């Protein structure tokens, strides 16, 4: 089917970049019909495995998307997400994710997610852009800048510490920090600012899913190690104050684990 | 009738510009030149074409099965679906669609490997009068498409290339007998001593002489036959049928004009009426549609010359500098004797001349 219709489409017509801006002031006809052609065209992908790479002729399509379509997506991955709104970008990111190497994430990074805890302060139309987004954000889960997103997403994962859709945004981040490395080494005791700030349970849930990937990063590099240990002394101490404790207490036994590698706000 | 493999074919197609059927063909260079171009043939009574970079052989062809295969490690008849491997019938090289680009089309040009899907073309029929399958035939309006780009071979407005529309491309044929003569050949033309044009560094070299010695081996003396039909130009040679003689090292046609002078001038000064000569068996049909019979041998001829206009003889005057001129009589001596040369001293005097036009045209720009 998808070779069929992209040789279909091909035959016919229909700057590619400079249609989605000039339109975007000027009655949501065109914005609305390149965003369907994009979700259309990047449905139509050859695999997601070996075979769009271990066969012949999937390749043939791949070759002719980004050929007659080069990218320029940041008319659609950047300006249109920042005041129709969430959508357009939705279909850019999956054309741009089944067709199109270790530079480029990190080079669309903090681009809609820095409007993301700055517009998460009044839970409403064009905020329901995040209840969409909390998959095809993190969906890209497979220091120069990351210092920034451990600062933007968690403050927005922050926004919630939709509902049970929430667990998708905190593998987001406990797998985000598990590829760490200085930067992400200081934010292996971020929450540790919000542990003494903990005592929803999401809080400690968020301090508890980093709390054993913490180790990770003071094992291969070996200031606020005492900070661990204000933050365990007040886990010891909100021990005595408790599946109470299945989050929290699968961390007290861990911060022998933050004792065994190194050695809001 | 049909086409096979190793035959010679051009292709050829037919725009209009403004109520002016334009037969263009399509011509690669090669030796500098990985791109193709268009080549004029409607305008053939003052501007004769480049006939020699338009030509194409058929070398295999397959179907998809067989090069599926082939790809994954006699004389054939062609049909429609066939995956076929075009050739440029003088520099060697394979056409083929290329991934640069000057819009969502490809360029077209030679390569010299054979492997991948590049080379590969498979005919596709422009009519419901034939079909799938079935067998080739002369002049069928046909289509081509690549096998590696999966587009067209369009002509667009002039951009020859690869685009996800079509165009039309109809062919002719060429060539398809040992000792004799076949239009399109380089030949000397032997006296006892042969025909020459004088060395370099001037004149323009625009005197024609008859000589001797060392000069005939050298790359001076080679002479290029072009009959005046576009299709079947390269069948036998027969008497009666007029053809230009251009000079392979120059590029420039060997005309006569019997008030002033016999010469060399250019394409565009080349007419119908003033150097189409013709040699005739003693000293006093006219268009057959296939490759003919063999007429001349080329150790046993002789071969005099005379014009169509004026109907005069080239004999020689009076180094060795026997002058040509066109006489009214001449003497026993214009049974001028011929000898056809081989691949390589062809080869070698066309890429002479291309590389002295792109050596002045650089002297020129760097002296500007």
């Amino acid at each position: 089917n998808a070779n069929v219709v992209v040789r279909l489409l091909i035959r016919r017509p229909e700057g590619l970049l400079a249609a989605m801006e000039e339109a975007i002031k000027i009655g949501n006809a065109i914005m609305t019909f390149y965003a369907a052609l994009i979700d259309l065209l990047g449905r139509c992908a050859p695999e997601m495995h070996l075979i769009h790479a271990a066969k012949g002729e999937a390749i043939r399509i791949r070759s002719i998307l980004r050929s007659l379509i080069p990218l320029g997506d940041l008319v659609g991955v950047i300006s249109i997400a920042f005041q129709f709104c969430p959508d357009h970008k939705a279909a850019m990111v999956l054309f741009l994710d089944r067709v199109y190497v270790q530079d480029f994430l990190l080079h669309l990074l903090e681009v809609g997610f820095l409007p993301d805890l700055r517009a998460a302060a009044s839970l409403t139309d064009m905020a329901l852009a995040l209840n969409r987004y909390l998959c095809t954000a993190v969906l890209p889960l497979l220091l120069f800048a990351g210092t920034e997103h451990h600062a933007s997403l968690i403050d927005s994962l922050l926004h919630t510490v939709k509902g049970c859709s929430l667990t998708k945004a905190q593998r987001d981040s406990i797998e985000v920090c598990l590829l760490s490395p200085s930067m992400m080494q200081h934010l292996l005791r971020r929450l540790v600012f919000d542990v003494p700030l903990l005592n929803k349970m999401p809080l400690k849930l968020l301090t508890n899913h980093y709390e054993r990937c913490w180790k990770y990063y003071c094992l291969p590099g070996g200031a606020s190690e005492e900070e661990l240990h204000l933050s365990r002394k007040l886990f010891w101490g909100i021990f005595d104050a408790l599946y109470e404790q299945e989050l929290f207490k699968l961390a007290l036994p861990c911060l022998s684990a933050v004792a065994g590698a190194l050695p809001n706000f | 009738q049909f086409l096979r493999t190793d035959d010679e074919v051009v292709l050829q197609c037919t725009a209009t510009i403004h109520k002016e059927q334009q037969k263009l063909c399509l011509a690669a260079e090669g030796f500098g030149n990985r791109l193709c171009f268009l080549e004029s043939t409607s305008n053939s009574k003052n501007v004769p074409p480049d006939l020699s970079i338009c030509t194409f052989v058929l070398e295999q062809s397959l179907s998809v099965r067989a090069l599926q295969e082939m790809l994954a490690n006699g004389h054939r008849t062609l049909l429609y679906g066939h995956a076929i491997l075009l050739r440029h019938s003088y520099s060697g090289m394979y056409l083929c669609c290329l991934s640069t680009s000057r819009k969502l089309a490809f360029d077209v040009g030679l390569q010299e490997d054979t492997t991948g899907e590049a080379c590969w073309w498979t005919i596709h029929p422009a009519s419901k009068q034939r079909s799938e399958g079935e067998k080739v035939r002369v002049g069928d309006d046909l289509i081509l498409v690549s096998v590696s780009s999966e587009r067209y071979l369009h002509l667009s407005y002039l951009h020859v290339d690869a685009a996800f529309q079509q165009t039309l491309w109809s062919v002719a044929p060429i060539s398809s007998a040992q000792g004799y003569l076949i239009g399109g050949d380089v030949l000397r033309l032997l006296h006892g001593e042969c025909l020459t044009v004088p060395s370099g560094e001037h004149e323009q070299r625009r005197t024609v002489h008859y000589e001797g010695g060392a000069v005939s081996v050298h790359a001076r003396s080679l002479w290029r036959l072009e009959t005046l039909r576009v299709a079947w130009s390269g069948s036998h040679i027969r008497w009666g049928q007029p053809f230009r003689l251009r000079h392979v090292t120059t590029g420039k046609y060997l005309s006569l004009m019997e008030d002033k002078s016999l010469l060399l001038m250019d394409k565009e000064k080349a007419d119908v009426k003033s150097t189409a000569f013709t040699f005739r068996s003693s000293k006093e049909r006219k268009e057959v549609d296939g490759m003919g019979t063999s007429e001349i041998k080329y150790g046993d001829s002789v071969c005099f010359i005379q014009h169509i206009g004026t109907g005069l003889w080239l004999t020689y005057q009076s180094s060795i500098q026997r002058k040509a001129i066109m006489h009214h009589e001449g003497h026993m001596d214009d049974g001028l004797n011929l000898s056809r040369s081989q691949h390589e001293e062809s080869r070698t005097a066309r890429v002479i001349r291309s590389t002295v036009f792109l050596f002045n045209r650089f002297i020129r720009g760097l002296d500007a």
